[PDB]
């Protein structure tokens, strides 16, 4: 349970990839 | 000359800026002025013949920036104008119109999943908060019928929801209604012939093709015919007595599919596709 997971789950059903939420 | 379906924004590879108008009498598409800032997960509505685009997030190679913006598009001049921003950004917002005012419902800002709701008065260019929902909801679908606003489904940050609630503007009060048959986040919600429809969405595991409708007199949700394609984050609108669904993600693909539901026959027709597949669009008609 980290912040990347929380942001991505707000767009997961648009089909956005988790990788889009992770900047190093 | 007739009313057009407008689609604004959306997601394919990054958040999009497209505004395109669809004429369902012939299946043609007209590309219009781009939004000034890309956004997916926004909502559209129309007030006084003007299109508004509300909330969303710009998912881009640089960041995932949630939007508090309200922008107004005039189809007679093909121009976008900024309006007053909301009190807070709202990605995966739901929007409905009551008596010429735009209500912004739920959505997210960073890790915060809102229950709060605000309303815009076009004649004053102001937003003010009203009473919050009983539930935090993002990815909520909204429809208005006889001056009651329904917030259906969504995601509270931990659970996908089947529940739904109704706002009574003369009491500034929200009350739970009967829950849907199915859990749906990112469904398309609209009103047709005194029923609130919830089409598609995502239950936490699967994108759905099922469709159900809430009859306000009986207080019951009943399944109708399922769409031809499973989809979440679809746009939805009603045009000349039929529901149109546009685009979405189906668990594999970004759909360009548009389908049209005829409530008399209870059937879905595959009509002319979007110019490119995408999900998380805002839609409205005028």
């Amino acid at each position: 349970m980290d912040l990347i997971d929380i942001l991505w789950r707000q767009d997961i059903d648009l089909g956005v990839s988790r990788e889009v939420f992770d900047f190093s | 000359v007739g009313r057009l379906i407008y689609t604004a924004g959306g997601y394919f590879r990054q958040s999009l800026s497209y505004l395109e108008a669809y004429n369902p009498s012939n299946g043609s598409w007209l590309r219009l002025a781009d939004l000034q800032v890309p956004r997916s997960g926004l909502a559209g509505c129309v007030v006084g013949g003007l299109l508004y685009a509300v909330g969303g997030r710009n998912n881009s190679p640089d960041g995932n920036t949630d939007s508090s913006a309200l922008d107004c598009y005039n189809p007679m001049t093909n121009q976008w104008s900024p309006c007053a921003s909301m009190s807070v950004p709202r990605n995966r917002i739901g929007v409905g119109v009551i008596d010429g005012h735009i209500y912004a419902v739920g959505g997210s800002h960073g890790c915060i999943h809102h229950s709060s709701v605000e309303r815009y008065e076009p004649e004053r260019d102001e937003w003010h908060l009203v009473a919050p929902m009983l539930t935090r909801r993002i990815g909520v679908g909204v429809a208005v019928l006889n001056r009651l606003l329904y917030a259906v489904g969504g995601f509270d940050g931990t659970n996908r929801l089947n529940s739904a609630e109704c706002y009574y503007p003369e009491r500034n009060e929200w009350r739970m209604i009967t829950p849907m048959n199915t859990i749906r986040s990112g469904a398309g919600v609209c009103v047709l012939h005194n029923c609130i429809y919830a089409a598609g969405g995502y239950d936490g595991q699967d994108q759905l093709n099922s469709v159900e409708r809430y009859d306000v007199e009986t207080e019951t949700w009943t399944f109708v015919a399922p769409m031809r394609h499973h989809r979440s984050a679809l746009g939805i609108t009603v045009h000349q007595g039929k529901i149109y669904v546009l685009g979405g993600y189906d668990g594999h693909t970004f759909l360009d599919s548009v389908e049209c539901y005829d409530p008399d026959s209870d059937t879905w027709s595959e009509v002319t596709r979007m110019t490119s597949g995408r999900s998380g669009v805002g839609v409205a008609v005028t």
